[PDB]
C-alpha cells in the first residue's frame, strides 16, 4: 500500500474508487421550511454521511498507515470542511442553489428559515460559482478533499506528523500532473494550484462558522440528537 | 467518543 | 500604479519596504500576569499594531486600487490572521517562546494564565516550529502575509474579485519566483507552494478561535477599551 | 466602524 510508491494515476484511480456515495435527504418535507424543520433535515443528512466519510477515510492512501489516535483526530477537526468541500462541489452547476441532497436543493432565500444560517450559504455559494467559475475537474475534486483531511488536524496533533506530509507532498505532484496533462503551462499550473488551495481557507473559515453555528442550533435544541454527528461536534469544544 | 472510535476500526 | 506591471523583484522590494515596525510592548508589567494584566498587554499591543498595518495595507501592491469600501472589508476579514502570521514569524528563532514584542516573549506555560488562551498558543507554536522546520525566507514571509491579506475576505464582499485575482496570481508567481532562485526544482517548488499555503489554512483556524477568544474575554471584562481593535472584532458579528 | 474608515483615508 504505502501511498508513497503509486504513480500519479493510481493515485487518482485510488481517490475516484474511494469516493462515497450521495445520499438523498427525507422525501417528505418540502412544506414551507421550518427552522427546526429544515435544521432536523441538514443533521439528518450529515449524521448518515459521516459513517461513509469515515469509511472514505481508510480508502484514502496512506490514512491508515496512522495510529488510530490520529485518524480520529484528524477526521475530528475536517468532518463539516468535507462535508462542505462535497456540498460546494455537487452545487458546481446549479448557480445560486446548494445541492444539499438530489432530493434537497436550496437556494439563498430558503437559508432564511434558520436564524444565522443564511451568511454560510451566501459563503457556500460564492464557492460553489468559484469553482465553476474555475472549471474544477473532478479528478482535482478528490485531491483537495484528501488535502482537508490530512492537513486540517495535522498541526494540532513527530512521524506521524512527517508522513501526512510525505504524502500531501505527493498529492501535490499528483494534483499538478493533473494540470499538466490538461496542456495548462507551469505558470498556470502553479497559479492554479494556488488559486484551489487558496479556496480550502474559506473552506476552513466556513467550517469554523458552522460549527460555531449548529452548536447554537443545539442550545435552542432544535437540532435531534444523532449521536455520530454530536460527537463530531463536540470535538471542537475538547 | 466511541462511535467514530468503533467505525474506524470496523472490516 | 499596477501591480500586476511591476516585476517579481520589483514584487519582493515593494513588499520588503513596505513592512512595518516591531512594537513594543508596555515596559514594567514585568512578571508574571493576572488573566487581566496579560490581556491588556495583548490587547494595547494588537491595537497599536493595527494602526500600521492599516498603512501597511495600502502600501501593498494593488491594494490601493480597490474601493474603500472593500479595503475596509478585507481588513476586517485577515486583521487577526495578519497579526498572527507575524508573531509567527517573529517567534521563528524561539522555539517554545512566542515573541509577542521583543520585551514580551512568552512560553506555553505563561498561556495558562488567560483562559482557553493556551490552547491558542499551542497552535500558534506548532505553526512556528513548521515555519523554522521549512526555514521560511522573509521574502516568503512577505508574500504569505499579502496574500492572506487578499484571499481571506475576497469572498464575503465582479471586477472588484476580479483584481484580488489578478493580483494574487502575480504573487503566487513571484512567490514561484523565489523559489526557483534558491536553486529548488519545479516538482519542490509547487511542492514548497502547497505547503506554505495550506498553512494559511490553520491560520485562518487559529485566528476564528482568536476571534472567538477574544469576544468572549470582552464579556468578562479582561479586555480594556481599545477602540480601533473594538471595531475589528466587531466586523466579525456584524 | 469609522476609525478604520478615517486611517484609510489620512491620504
Ligand atoms: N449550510 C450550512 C452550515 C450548517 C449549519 C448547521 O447548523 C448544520 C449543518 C449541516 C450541514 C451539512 C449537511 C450535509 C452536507 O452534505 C453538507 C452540509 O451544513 C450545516
Ligand atoms: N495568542 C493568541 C490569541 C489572542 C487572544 C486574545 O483574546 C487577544 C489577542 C491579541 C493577540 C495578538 C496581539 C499582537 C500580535 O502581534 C499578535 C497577536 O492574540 C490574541
Amino acid at each position: 500500500s504505502l501511498a508513497l510508491s503509486l504513480t500519479a494515476d493510481q493515485m487518482v484511480s485510488a481517490l475516484l474508487d474511494a469516493e462515497p456515495p450521495i445520499l438523498y435527504s427525507e422525501y417528505d418535507p418540502t412544506r414551507p421550511f421550518s427552522e427546526a424543520s429544515m435544521m432536523g433535515l441538514l443533521t439528518n443528512l450529515a449524521d448518515r454521511e459521516l459513517v461513509h466519510m469515515i469509511n472514505w477515510a481508510k480508502r484514502v492512501p496512506g490514512f491508515v498507515d496512522l495510529t488510530l489516535h490520529d485518524q480520529v483526530h484528524l477526521l475530528e477537526c475536517a468532518w463539516l470542511e468535507i462535508l462542505m468541500i462535497g456540498l460546494v462541489w455537487r452545487s458546481m452547476e446549479h448557480p445560486v442553489k446548494l445541492l444539499f441532497a438530489p432530493n434537497l436543493l436550496l437556494d439563498r432565500n430558503q437559508g432564511k428559515c434558520v436564524e444565522g444560517m443564511v451568511e454560510i450559504f451566501d459563503m457556500l455559494l460564492a464557492t460553489s460559482s468559484r469553482f465553476r467559475m474555475m472549471n474544477l475537474q473532478g479528478e482535482e475534486f478528490v485531491c483537495l478533499k484528501s488535502i482537508i483531511l490530512l492537513n486540517s488536524g495535522v498541526y494540532t496533533f513527530l512521524e506521524e506528523k512527517d508522513h501526512i506530509h510525505r504524502v500531501l507532498d505527493k498529492i501535490t505532484d499528483t494534483l499538478i500532473h493533473l494540470m499538466a496533462k490538461a496542456g495548462l503551462t507551469l505558470q498556470q499550473q502553479h497559479q492554479r494550484l494556488a488559486q484551489l488551495l487558496l479556496i480550502l481557507s474559506h473552506i476552513r473559515h466556513m467550517s469554523n462558522k458552522g460549527m460555531e453555528h449548529l452548536y447554537s442550533m443545539k442550545c435552542k435544541n432544535v437540532v435531534p440528537l444523532y449521536d455520530l454527528l454530536l460527537e463530531m461536534l463536540d470535538a471542537h469544544r475538547l | 467518543h466511541k462511535i467514530l472510535h468503533r467505525l474506524l476500526q470496523d472490516s
